[PDB]
């Protein structure tokens, strides 16, 4: 298993060490990455990512790429994380109809940034076999009590008023 | 006229044809199923033939004094089964003798109406003592009965000798018993253990000793005559004596009728089975059993109705009637023609039967030929119950829609007292011996009582019935007193049944008082007594004496002053429990110990609201819900009267509180309660200006809510309000509710519904690509349930609940049970509500539930037996006798069979639950994971089995509400940093809303959101379950939750790596992957983090 650096379909295997939890007895999470091919203009210089860790966001992805850059002394700037709909909330466009799950695109600022990252990922994918302790830990965002109860809070009236008033004009 | 008669007859035949034809085929099949094989009849007839020979060889002995018989038997194994009062030398001038009997057969076997019974059946062999053994005064003072007992004893002795000789004694069993459990009539019973061995036939032989027809003047043995000189009439005694002379008479009468009427035997089998399922038999009911009306009485009644029966002596049944018409006609007569308080039936077994509209206050079917009251063995309480079962069966027989055959004949309703009855009280009565009764029994059991009641057991059962009936009044509908542990058989070495059980020397261990409750009256505060006047009426004196210290005077709202008793309600028990305790201890025995702990345990599993006097509030009290509605009503007026750009057309409250189904009763300011915010649908007058796309439509709706909120905040500032997102309609991201907090402390959430909404969802389905249509259908279903169907669901349940008073607390307890087992999160409230209503709207062959225990156990029993793969649940959501027609019912059945055509195992849809509100059967039960449905069925079976095995008690009730948490891939313990029991409005009190409405959230369940988002993330691969009501089911502080996890079978094995697998996986090689358990576990632990206390994995 340690010897599997890439899947047959061209996806590089990108493992992370899992942080400890008080309630659980070094396990890995496996993300998968491939260069995205798209004739769509805003999907340029993207890695197609399969199986992102819980609550992945741009800050976490920038940290990861930065650790890669530091380890392999290279330069890579991440622009955006696209189509990260972890909870399936936007899976169907109801708006359009009334008139790739578990996956996302990691978009880089230019062709050089992605090429550098991709080269770094290739070497990263061989660590499992050669130096498993050199794999990076993924530290989950850990939602607080406040984060969960926030879901119950009122909508901001002034934002709402503005949103509605403008849209209705 | 003949042509008139014929036209009516053809009209009736046509009207009855559909059910008639179906019933006949079912009857044919049942009869084949229970048919006695000729080989068995023939095999016992062989033993019976030998028995007749043996008996014919018993030699006559000689006229003997009591002293002489005593001497004769003293040294022998056999005892004389003398009845109480057994004869004394000083009071017995006559003597005793045995001569060869006339042998004959009676009962079903003689009529060839026997059926295969797993338990077996008896053949009644009649042995008539010769007329010369009797003096014409022998009907008096137990003379004939003492002569009878010696005759039987002498027979039993010589039979035993002759059986030993033929070697038959090695497989034959002899014992004494009482015919029809009549203690005046001991008999000998012969049975087989494993050529004359008839063991495999399941027969037993009863040797009945009878008297010759008319040996005693029948008029001297009339029910109103005295035959024990000590004067009070002795109807019980007289029946035992007189009917001992009429056994052959009745067999002849029944045989003649059978010969005249083609379907008589078939109808007899139907009657026997109908009575058997309902716990009735021919046995004496006066000693604390349900009966006095078995196969024999059914056939005698049927025979009488075949020779008249009308008020003007017209025929009720015709000789050519099918077995269906015969059975139905007997049931209809039993249902509608009163034989106790208001009338009786007269017949002639030797002329037309005539209903007479005067009642004797006891069940009466009177044979003018023989002077026998056929119904003597029935108590009033047994008859009243029989008549109600008859009424229910008559209704079932007239149902032209749902098939009732199984309910009528195939369902034993007598196995479990707590299902058959609403309340059952165990009464210990350690009365001691007969000589102890002066102090152990509050009423006198003297000479007059022994003459009337014959036994202490009869006297006692009647006393307890009469006391409980008077004490309870209109709080009950029906009552049965059961002598538990009563025995009918005794050794040939004993005089009678002896007992030392239950701290007494009488024939019972204890007494059970079993009640059918009247829910409109059962828990009322006031027991109403006679009017108060200047001098005490007899009725008022009786009332005062009966109630003692409990009796007082009270002024009613109408100005009347009457004698009454006032009781205290309790959340824990019905007033009935207090009354039974008080009345039995005062009027039956100071030693009585009354217990009914099961009802209290069920009561205490309903969460107690933190409201004034909560613990003293009836389970039937709905004030909490009414107070919420009153608050809503005030807000309704304000909004309805607002001047807005469109006028308000409808404001329709659709939350659980509006139909009395909220798990917890609503409490002011209890905003931790999951049901705190009550949904309300707001509709404006129609307008062509609503947007034609969903985003703009929802924003336009929100614009109207903003105008409402603005006006509310300006001029009704004791209301507070805010806006909330509703994310529960998948893919509609712009729905906003206006949440209003009333000054009374209640919460309402308003959403707008337009005439454009449904059109847009339907268009979305039409527009979606084929692959996506299912998802858009599911969205539309969620929309329909919330916005459209919620109004009819709520109106229907609110309305019919008034006729089903125990439904509200039963469904609430059911939800609590579902939540303790982590099911409630997957089962919609509406589905839970519709399953729970089944025993109320479709009770047959039971009665509508009249207690919390009765209703709750009926719901679990229903689920335990519901094969949801094979059968739909189709409900007529109506009050007791708008019902589905035959065509509508079949159309719904076809929705089910269509569905099963492409979903034959219920993998996609398990519980099909339909009604006039939802003929699709799937509005409230779609999208449930199969493992969840199977677990619900499994738990109901576990529950029913636990109760069948270990009985209903405090320990097993506790177990019903304990999750097992076994068979899961993982189990996570959660603890929230703040306990919510108090702020949920549950007594282990909220008093205001927070200054900043952002702080409402600080007392809301964070674990609810946690589990919601976990399910959204892992929908494709996992099934996660948790408690929805942490305040109720989270322990003493309401802070503990649990998440259970199941890996979907689709993900227990490896798969090809694909981009759309939607699962957290690890590679197993370069082509294949497998679900990564350790990673998933770490994700879940990290998601809950500080709230995750324990994590167990398979």
């Amino acid at each position: 298993i340690e010897d599997i650096s890439a899947m047959k379909n061209g996806f590089i295997v990108v493992p992370f060490k899992l942080p400890d939890h008080k309630a659980l007895p070094a396990s890995l999470h496996f993300m998968f990455a491939k260069r995205h091919q798209s004739s769509n203009s805003n999907e340029s210089d993207c890695l197609f990512l399969v199986n992102l860790p819980l609550l992945s966001n741009i800050e976490h992805m920038k940290k990861f790429v930065g650790q890669l850059c530091g380890k392999y002394d290279t330069v890579s700037h991440v622009e955006e994380l696209l189509y990260n709909d972890e909870f399936g909330l936007h899976e169907v466009d109801l708006s359009a109809l009334t008139s790739p799950r578990n996956t996302a695109l990691l978009k880089f600022v230019d062709a050089a940034s992605i090429n550098n990252c991709w080269n770094a990922l290739k070497k990263y994918s061989n660590l499992h076999a050669k130096h498993p302790n050199e794999l990076f830990e993924w530290t989950y965002t850990t939602p607080s009590f406040t984060t969960f109860v926030n879901f119950y809070k009122p909508l901001d009236i002034d934002y709402l008023k503005e949103d509605i008033h403008t849209h209705m004009a | 006229t003949a042509t008139e008669s014929y036209d009516i007859h053809i009209a009736r035949e046509t009207a009855e044809l559909f059910k008639s034809n179906i019933f006949k085929l079912q009857i044919d099949e049942l009869l084949e199923q229970v048919k006695l094989k000729q080989k068995h009849v023939l095999k016992v007839e062989k033993f019976l033939h030998k028995l007749y020979d043996i008996l014919q060889e018993i030699p006559d002995w000689e006229e003997k004094s009591l002293a002489e018989v005593d001497s004769f038997f003293k040294n022998k194994i056999v005892s004389v089964p003398f009845v109480d009062p057994k004869p004394i030398p000083q009071n017995t001038n006559y003597k005793f003798n045995y001569k060869k009997p006339d042998i004959s057969l009676i009962g079903s076997f003689a009529l060839k109406a026997g059926i295969y019974q797993p338990n077996g059946s008896s053949i009644d062999t009649l042995l008539t003592m010769p007329k010369e053994l009797f003096e014409k005064k022998d009907f008096l003072n137990f003379r004939c009965l003492h002569k009878r007992s010696v005759y039987l004893a002498y027979l039993t002795h010589h039979l035993l000798i002759l059986l030993k000789k033929d070697k038959l004694d090695s497989f034959l069993q002899l014992e004494y018993s009482y015919f029809d459990n009549d203690p005046l009539l001991p008999i000998l019973r012969i049975s087989c253990s494993k050529d004359y061995n008839f063991y495999k036939t399941r027969f037993s032989i009863n040797l009945l000793i009878g008297f010759p027809y008319k040996v005693f003047e029948p008029k001297k043995l009339l029910p109103n005559r005295n035959c024990i000189r000590i004067l009070p009439a002795t109807p019980l005694y007289n029946f035992s004596v007189l009917s001992s002379s009429t056994h052959e008479n009745y067999l002849k009468y029944l045989y003649k009728t059978k010969k005249q009427t083609e379907s008589f035997v078939e109808a007899t089998v139907l009657g026997r089975l109908w009575l058997q399922q309902r716990g009735f038999s021919s046995n004496m009911s006066h000693s604390g059993s349900l009966g006095g009306f078995g196969t024999f009485e059914f056939t005698i009644l049927m025979a009488a109705l075949l020779n008249g029966g009308g008020i003007n002596s017209n025929k009720i049944l015709l000789h050519g009637f099918s077995s269906y018409q015969l059975f139905k006609g007997v049931i209809k007569y039993l249902a509608t023609m009163d034989l106790c308080h208001d009338g009786h039936l007269q017949f002639h077994s030797n002329p037309a039967s005539k209903y007479i509209d005067e009642g004797f206050q006891t069940p009466t079917l009177f044979d003018k030929s023989t002077k026998v009251n056929i119904l003597t063995k029935m108590t009033v309480s047994s008859y009243q119950i029989l008549k109600e079962y008859a009424g229910e069966t008559l209704r079932m027989l007239n149902n032209v829609v749902q098939d009732q055959f199984s309910n009528i004949f195939l369902t034993n309703i007598s196995r479990f007292d707590n299902l058959k009855y609403d309340l059952c009280y165990d009464v210990q009565l350690p009365l001691g011996k007969y000589n102890n009764l002066e102090t152990s029994l509050a009423a006198t059991f003297g000479s007059m009582e022994r003459v009337k009641f014959i036994t202490l057991e009869n006297f006692l059962a009647h006393k307890i019935t009469n006391v409980a009936r008077y004490a309870l009044g209109d709080r009950i509908k029906y009552i049965q007193i059961e002598m538990v542990g009563q025995k009918s058989d005794f050794p040939i070495t004993k005089r009678k049944v002896y007992s030392n059980t239950g701290g007494n020397h009488f024939n019972f261990d204890f007494v059970r008082v079993k009640l059918i409750v009247n829910p409109s009256e059962c828990d009322k505060l006031v027991t109403k007594g006679p009017a108060h006047s200047e001098t005490m009426s007899t009725e008022a004196a009786v009332f005062k004496n009966f109630w003692g210290i409990k009796s007082s005077l009270r002024r009613f709202k109408d100005g009347s002053i009457t004698h009454c008793c006032v009781w205290s309600t309790s959340s824990s028990e019905p007033i009935i429990s207090s009354i039974v305790n008080f009345a039995l201890q005062k009027h039956v025995s100071k030693k009585a110990q009354i217990s009914n702990e099961t009802i209290k345990k069920f009561h205490n599993f309903l969460p107690l609201p933190n409201l004034p006097s909560s613990a003293k509030t009836s389970v039937l009290n709905l004030s909490s819900f009414f107070n919420l509605k009153k608050s809503f009503d005030d807000l309704y007026k304000i909004i309805f009267q607002m001047k807005l750009p469109l006028s308000v057309k409808s404001i329709l409250p659709v939350g659980s509180a509006f139909r009395y189904t909220s798990l917890c009763q609503p409490v002011p300011f209890a905003y931790s309660d999951p049901d705190f915010f009550q949904d309300v649908i707001l509709e404006f007058e129609t307008s062509p200006k609503w947007p034609d796309e969903i985003t703009s439509l929802e924003k336009a709706k929100t614009a109207f809510l903003l105008k409402i909120q603005e006006e509310l905040s300006a001029n009704s500032s004791t209301y507070r309000s805010f806006f909330s997102r509703d994310e529960s309609i998948p893919y509609n991201l712009e729905i906003v509710t206006l949440n209003i907090l009333t000054p009374e402390g209640y919460g309402f959430k308003f959403r707008v519904l337009t005439e454009r909404d449904e059109i847009l969802y339907l268009r979305a389905i039409a527009n979606a690509r084929n692959e996506l249509k299912p998802e858009l259908e599911a969205t539309f279903l969620k929309f329909t349930a919330k916005y459209l169907a919620s109004v009819r669901h709520t109106r229907t349940l609110e309305n019919i609940s008034h006729s089903y008073q125990f439904y509200s607390p039963v469904v609430r307890l059911f939800k609590r049970w579902l939540d303790t087992h982590l099911l409630l999160g997957h089962i919609t409230d509406e589905l839970a509500e519709l399953i729970a209503i089944k025993p109320f709207v479709d009770p047959a062959p039971y009665f509508i539930p009249g207690s919390l225990e009765n209703g709750f156990l009926k719901v679990l029993k229903f689920i335990s037996q519901w094969n949801w793969k094979d059968d739909p649940l189709i409900l007529d959501l109506v009050k007791p006798e708008e019902r589905l027609t035959l065509a509508q019912y079949k159309g719904i059945q076809m929705n089910f069979t269509n569905l099963r055509n492409s979903d034959p195992n219920g993998t996609h849809l398990q519980f099909f639950v339909a009604s006039k509100n939802d003929p699709s059967g799937i509005l409230y039960s779609s999208g449930i994971p199969l493992p969840i449905a199977t677990r619900l069925t499994a738990l109901a079976k576990v529950a029913v089995n636990l109760l069948q095995t270990h009985g209903l008690n405090q320990q097993t009730i506790n177990l019903l509400f304990t999750p097992g948490l076994k068979d899961y891939d993982f189990v996570v313990d959660l603890r929230t940093p703040i306990g919510l029991k108090s702020s949920c409005g549950i007594l282990s009190a909220p008093s205001n809303f927070p200054e900043n409405l952002n702080d409402l959230s600080e007392k809301m369940d964070p674990t609810y959101q946690l589990v919601k988002y976990l399910n959204l993330k892992y929908k494709n691969s996992l099934i996660l379950s948790s408690r929805k009501y942490i305040g109720v089911n989270g322990g003493e502080k309401g802070d503990k939750n649990v998440i259970t996890g199941l890996i979907k079978p689709l993900f227990k094995g490896a798969h090809k790596f694909r981009v759309n697998l939607d699962c957290n996986v690890k590679p197993v090689d370069d082509e294949n992957v497998i679900l990564n358990k350790e990673a998933i576990f770490h994700e879940i632990a990290a998601f809950g983090n500080d709230m995750v206390i324990n994590f167990e994995t398979d």
